[PDB]
Formats: structure tokens, C-alpha cells, sequence
């Protein structure tokens, strides 16, 4: 944290190899969850018998 | 056996060698400020700033 460095040997850190690629790996499931079927039911339940 | 006119004078001697151990130095260590706390995370490094 200075613009000038004295003579000696200094321990540095984080030599700035910053990543530039982002990858994603997900399973092979492709079918969509039946949210419409669940939400489209004629009757849901009673609260005491959920 | 103390007395006011009695003395004891040694006749022989022994040559003894003893040992003394004294620590002089310990291990020198260094710690990374960022990689210990927020290891490999730009968001956490920004917060640590
Ligand atoms: C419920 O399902 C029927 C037939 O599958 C469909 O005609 C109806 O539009 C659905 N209801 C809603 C709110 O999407
Ligand atoms: C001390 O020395 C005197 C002689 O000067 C002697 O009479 C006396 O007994 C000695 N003391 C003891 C405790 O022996
Ligand atoms: C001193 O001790 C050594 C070892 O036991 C022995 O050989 C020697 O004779 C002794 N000297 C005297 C004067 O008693």
C-alpha cells in the first residue's frame, strides 16, 4: 500500500491469475415439473388434512 | 558438625561434565491476508477491502 518500496525482500500475495471462464454442469433431467397440474386441481385439501 | 576450632579440608576431587540446553530460535511463519479469510472469492475480497 505504497507507491515506493524500500530495499529488501517482501512477501507478496495474489499474483492476479483472475479467472475469465464460467462453467456449469447439471444433470440430464429435461422434463418439467408438473406445477400446472398441481395448481390446476379442482380441489386442493382441507387445512386440517393437508 | 559446627565447632569454633574445627575445619574440614578436601583431599581428592572429581571432574564432572554437565549438560545445559537453551532454546535459541523458533520457526518463522507467514500468513496470507486474503487467502485465509476469503479464499478465491472476488465478492469476499471486495467485502474484506
Ligand atoms: C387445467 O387443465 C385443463 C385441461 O388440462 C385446461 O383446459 C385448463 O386451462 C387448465 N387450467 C388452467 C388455470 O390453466
Ligand atoms: C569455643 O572456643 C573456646 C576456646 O577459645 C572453648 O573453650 C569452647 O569450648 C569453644 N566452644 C564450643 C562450643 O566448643
Ligand atoms: C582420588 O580418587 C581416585 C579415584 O578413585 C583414586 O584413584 C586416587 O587414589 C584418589 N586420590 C587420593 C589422594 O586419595
Amino acid at each position: 500500500k505504497s507507491f515506493t518500496v524500500e530495499k529488501g525482500i517482501y512477501q507478496t500475495s495474489n499474483f492476479r491469475v483472475q479467472p475469465t471462464d464460467s462453467i456449469v454442469r447439471f444433470p440430464n433431467i429435461t422434463n418439467l415439473c408438473p406445477f400446472g397440474e398441481v395448481f390446476n386441481a379442482t380441489t386442493f385439501a382441507s387445512v386440517y388434512a393437508w | 558438625a559446627y565447632s569454633n576450632n574445627s575445619i574440614a579440608i578436601p583431599t581428592n576431587f572429581t571432574i564432572s561434565v554437565t549438560t545445559e540446553i537453551l532454546p535459541v530460535s523458533m520457526t518463522k511463519t507467514s500468513v496470507d491476508c486474503t487467502m485465509y479469510i476469503c479464499g478465491d472469492s472476488t465478492e469476499c475480497s471486495n467485502l474484506l477491502l
